[PDB]
């Protein structure tokens, strides 16, 4: 049964009705048991199956790192994760849908957290919207995968925000300061709306990083952000002869 | 004979920083600096401290000292440079 | 009646008598007035227009039909004045026609129509529909026309317009630009043309470019011209960067004698619309390698933490033609410079020899050889004139023209359909990205949505940049579904659910 499932993972297509019929037989026999009607299915087949897929995807994950970098490795893992949801759907009992997928993640993404987090810095800094999208769904499943991409994204925003409001022209500091943070906020709320699922785990990292670039005190000086934002409202709320219609001002 | 003069060249600079890498040495922060990479026998491999600023950027002490000797601005982000750790 | 009510009745009933007079003399005969609205607006009877406007403003439901009639008349006039255009000066004619229509109708509204805000809004809507003259089964050509208009005014030419002429022409042009929807296409086209102007030096003055960027920033926002201002800043600070590089090479511990003068134009990668997507590995000619290594060392020293990608196709040089008795010095591109240096290596050349020397791609090398034989810099000693594996040629000895400098190849104008298609594809990709961002944001704000409401609110939100076609929303929804970032309800595709 595992051989004809491992054959399916190898590319060839065996009979789906035959395999699903035999798998359902391990639970249809137990249909008259009041207590634990899946104990036979969870011992005869599922426990050998989880051990079989545990030592196969671990062998598969180590076989993918030999000829693939992190950009296309997560593309291949998402291929296996999507297929394994399809494969276990038509081959196994519905009670084993979560256990197989979770155990697959424990061998392909959770066992390579050191590899993914090491390459997680280059993904965020270069703003690869495709690789960061694939990295997010991989690290979301693992419990301790996200808190390194959150920190690495916050470091990028703290470094992108600091570069944006830097060496601003002394004449127009109040206007350039507000638009530079708003550009960084506007750009980095788009990357946490398309690439990331609007995560408050990630949007707090944007807030935790933008509050450190607005309140960036100069050495032996005081933070100029409250003075700059006060002059920004005063600049636009005055009698502006350079257009500035009330609809555009608001 | 075709000699060439007046090369007006256009290049695109992009931010390329590696994790745990000195931005001036272009090598690892924990290793010796590019000034201390030479005469490594005389170097004690202890004076290359990892300096951190208020912007949470890691540099070599020799590199950031030679940087501050001319420019008082951090290279990764155009800000005035401080020290917080050792 | 106003005089009689003032001289007879109480001051607290002045408005009631006039209201009852108007609701029994003007409001009762509303159909006649709305019938004559078309004639009065179309033939533009000024006094009749004012007399009709006063009464229709007085009546509660008389004004909007006159508003619609004026909007339709302005739309028809704009179509009649902006669609029958020529092809030699289409951008300038289009902009001037829209300016003339807008000016005459603003004068009409402010003079014989009391400058009503409703009529100004109707005029704005009519001009928006006029400038967005989408020809059926095609794309809107207006953003390209405005981009070409901006390029024509801001480029240095022999017309003789001073700085003030550029200033007030662009100030008028902003009024045309405000009505233009699909502003992303105009942004990308103007970014490409501004990049060409800044790199090739075709700009008449940096102050004019800065003023135009500031005008677009005021018209649309800082996020619209952030990349444009970054380009202008990187081309303005380039003089200081080149001066610092010269001071670096003149203050080196060991004296270096590089026999080339530089005007280096290091640009930001994330702001300029340029790319190294051509897979040609040009490498470098022999003479340029030492000095390009020196500049890379300088950049690694004085601006640390960044790597620079060399756009070899946009570089240019000056090769001294000291072979045939020094006729002149030729301004070339580094592809042609490398080909000429390979010829300087040995008087006989071959396509294989250029392939193993300059290492360029076959298409780019063939294009450069074609441009060389077009300017007859080469003599093409091989028999066949098309692409060939022989490619044997030394030089055409008759090339002793009078001009001291020649542009043996041109890249300033170009405007090939390939680059326009690539620009529009990038526009579509950014449109899809922004549309799916808006989808996720607004359904995070709402959490319950249908088809029509979502489409309407996304169209309203996107109106600052473009009008989104519903197929694009469907495509980005499908993309989000495939990337398992969204999950609409399984009961029906109409209702939606968060994640
Ligand atoms: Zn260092
Ligand atoms: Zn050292
Ligand atoms: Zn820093």
């Amino acid at each position: 049964l595992l051989r004809e499932i491992k054959n399916d993972r190898g590319g060839e297509d065996p009979n789906q009705k035959v395999i699903h019929g035999v798998i359902n037989s391990f639970v249809h026999v137990e249909q008259y048991k009041k207590k634990f009607p899946l104990k036979f299915y969870q011992e005869i087949f599922e426990s050998p199956f989880l051990t079989e897929t545990g030592e196969y995807y671990k062998q598969e994950a180590s076989n993918l790192l030999q000829e693939s970098n992190c950009s296309q490795y997560m593309e291949k893992v998402l291929g296996r994760l999507k297929d394994e949801e399809i494969r276990c759907r038509k081959y196994l009992h519905p009670s084993s849908y979560t256990k197989v997928i979770h155990e697959c993640q424990q061998r392909m993404v959770a066992d390579h957290l050191q590899f993914l987090h090491a390459e997680c810095h280059n993904i965020i800094r270069q703003e690869k919207k495709n690789d960061m999208a694939n990295m997010y769904v991989l690290l979301r499943a693992v419990s301790t995968g996200l808190p390194h991409m959150i920190q690495e994204l916050q470091n990028h925003i703290h470094d992108e925000g600091l570069r944006a409001t830097s060496n601003l022209t002394q004449e127009n500091m109040p206007t350039l300061f507000v638009e530079s943070v708003l550009e960084v906020h506007g750009k980095f709320v788009q990357l946490i709306n398309t690439v990331l699922n609007g995560d408050q785990h990630f949007m707090s990292a944007l807030d935790k990083a933008l509050t450190s670039v607005v309140n960036y005190r100069e050495p032996k000086s005081v933070c100029k952000a409250p003075e700059l934002l006060a002059k920004y409202c005063d600049n636009l709320l005055k009698k502006s002869a350079k257009g500035m219609t009330e609809n555009e001002v608001e | 004979r075709f000699e060439v003069k007046k090369w007006n060249a256009v290049a695109l600079w992009a931010w390329d920083i590696v994790v745990d890498n000195c931005a001036i040495c272009r090598n690892h922060i924990m290793d010796l600096c590019i000034e201390c990479q030479a005469n490594q026998a005389s170097a004690t491999s202890e004076e290359c401290t990892v300096a951190w600023g208020v912007c949470n950027h890691a540099f070599h002490f020799h590199c950031i000292s030679r940087w501050l000797k001319t420019r008082q601005v951090c290279p990764l982000d155009n800000r005035e440079w401080e020290f917080q750790k050792y | 009646e106003e005089i009689r009510c003032r001289k007879y009745l109480h001051p607290s009933s002045y408005t009631k008598v006039i209201h009852e007079c108007q609701q029994r003399m003007v409001a009762d005969h509303l159909q006649f007035l709305h019938a004559e609205c078309h004639n009065i607006i179309r033939q533009e009877k000024k006094n009749d227009m004012a007399n009709m406007y006063v009464l229709l403003r007085a009546v509660s439901t008389g004004l909007p039909h006159m508003i619609q009639e004026l909007q339709n008349h302005i739309h028809d006039e704009g179509l009649r004045a902006t669609s029958n255009l020529t092809q030699e000066n289409m951008p300038t004619l289009f902009v001037e026609s829209v300016l003339e229509v807008h000016g005459k109708f603003v004068q009409l509204i402010n003079t014989v129509l009391n400058g009503d805000q409703h009529f100004m809004s109707a005029l704005d809507k009519a001009l928006t529909s006029v400038v967005n003259y989408r020809e059926p089964k095609s794309v809107c050509k207006a953003p390209e026309l405005l981009a070409k208009y901006c390029d024509n005014l801001l480029k240095k030419s022999a017309k003789g317009m001073t700085e003030n002429e550029v200033e007030d022409r662009l100030t008028s042009f902003i009024t045309v630009f405000k009505y233009i929807d699909d502003k992303d296409v105009f942004q990308k086209f103007y970014a490409r043309m501004l990049a060409k102007r800044l790199i090739h030096g075709l700009s008449m003055s940096m102050d004019s470019e800065e003023a135009m960027i500031n005008k677009l920033k005021q018209a649309c926002g800082y996020e619209f011209t952030s990349k444009l201002h970054r380009m202008y800043t990187d081309m303005s600070v380039s003089a200081d960067l080149n001066n610092k590089f010269n001071n670096f090479i003149k203050n080196q511990d060991t004296v270096i004698d590089l026999g080339i003068s530089f005007q280096i134009y290091v640009l930001q990668a994330g702001a300029w619309p340029l790319t190294q997507a051509p897979s040609s590995t040009f490498a470098i000619p022999q003479e340029l390698e030492k000095s390009v290594q020196m500049f890379e060392l300088f950049y690694s020293q004085h601006f640390s933490g960044r790597k620079l990608t060399w756009l070899h196709y946009l570089c240019t040089g000056e090769v001294k033609m000291n072979y045939l008795g020094k006729p002149y010095v030729a301004m070339v591109t580094t592809y042609q410079m490398a080909v000429l240096l390979a010829f300087n290596n040995s008087e006989t050349v071959s396509y294989k020899e250029l392939q193993d020397s300059t290492q360029m791609n076959e298409k780019e090398l063939t294009k450069t050889i074609k441009s060389l034989l077009d300017v007859k810099m080469i003599n093409h000693d091989s028999e066949k004139e098309d692409i060939d594996a022989e490619s044997s040629f030394s030089l055409n000895m008759n090339f002793s023209s009078k001009r001291t400098k020649f542009k043996i190849t041109t890249s300033m104008q170009k405007d090939t359909p390939q680059e326009m298609e690539q620009t529009r594809s990038a526009v579509d990709e950014d449109r899809k990205m922004y549309l799916q961002a808006a989808i996720v944001r607004i359904m995070k704000a709402r959490k319950v949505l249908r088809h029509n409401a979502l489409i309407q609110e996304v169209i309203s939100q996107s109106r600052a940049r473009f009008n989104p076609s519903i197929s694009m929303i469907k495509k980005c929804i499908e993309v989000l579904i495939d990337k398992q970032y969204i999950e609409r309800s399984q009961a029906s595709a109409d209702e939606y659910s968060y994640v």
